[PDB]
């Protein structure tokens, strides 16, 4: 990654690094705006639109699936990263095209879906498409929401909040939860994700805050732990994710706390 | 939906 960012040192990603884990051999689609392939950084293995007033995977409009493209490669700099464009240049979408661009990455044999994306109401067929993933082996990530809080109620957003996402919360570079982040029982994880340095669409780079940058550091580590886990079934890759957590405090808040992909990779 |  040609721009610094706090986060992959955060997340324990080095040491996975200084192993000789990269993320070598693993298919991580990015289901958002597009990835911005002509970036000089980037390499995209191949991709689909379902939006379609956007039909090209390969540009991105909005900045966000660059930014989540570049994040995923400086954790796991050798996976293989497929654009999947189902939200539009002001980053929203039908779930539909979700749904089509879910049943695209079974197709594809994705081993990684990163979902930055989410819905206070939940769609019952993306339910169907996102189970149907997991039981198909697919690890799926999600953003957990940038909805802060809602006294006792949760406010992680669909598709995070279903029991087979993974649901990813926000922390900043001191391990706070970042104001934005949602909260509730169906949080799981957090990883860094205020002002994270990343990719941009047109050869550019900078800075974004948001749960959909907390996301693909979570679906990185996925990566490294298949590369050095090829085995692992999705369920492994979760577990030890969840369960080498390092804690950060009540798991409304944080929900296993931060990820250690040293430890999770054992 | 919306990004994140
Ligand atoms: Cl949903
Ligand atoms: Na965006
Ligand atoms: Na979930």
């Amino acid at each position: 990654a040609k721009c610094v960012s706090y986060g992959v040192a955060q997340i324990k990603a080095p040491a996975l690094h200084s192993q000789g884990y990269t993320g070598s051999n693993v298919k991580v689609a990015i289901l958002d705006t597009g990835i911005d392939s002509s970036h000089p950084d980037l390499n995209v293995a191949g991709g689909a639109s379902f939006v379609p007033s956007e039909t090209n995977p390969f540009q991105d409009n909005s900045s966000g699936g660059t930014h989540i493209a570049g994040t995923v490669l400086a954790v796991a700099p050798s996976a293989s990263l497929y654009a999947v464009k189902v939200l539009g240049a002001d980053g929203k979408g039908q779930a539909s095209w979700i749904i089509n661009g879910i049943e695209w990455a079974i197709a594809n044999n994705m081993d990684v879906i990163n979902m930055s994306l989410g819905s206070p109401s939940g769609s019952a067929a993306v339910k169907a498409a996102v189970d149907k993933a997991v039981a198909s082996g697919v690890v799926v990530v999600a953003a957990a929401g940038n909805s802060g809080t809602s006294g006792s109620s949760s406010t992680v957003t669909y598709p995070a909040k279903y029991p087979s996402v993974i649901a990813v919360g926000a922390v900043d570079s001191s391990n706070q939860r970042a104001p934005f982040s949602s909260v509730g029982p169906e949080l799981d994880v957090m990883a860094p994700g205020v002002s994270i340095c990343s990719t941009l669409p047109g050869g550019k780079y900078g800075a974004l805050s948001g749960t959909s940058m907390a996301s693909p550091h979570v679906a990185g580590a996925a990566a490294l732990i298949l590369s050095k886990h090829p085995n692992w079934t999705n369920t492994q890759v979760r577990s030890s994710l969840e369960n080498t957590a390092t804690k950060l405090g009540d798991s409304f808040y944080y929900g296993k706390g931060l990820i250690n992909v040293e430890a999770a990779a054992q | 939906y919306s990004a994140m």
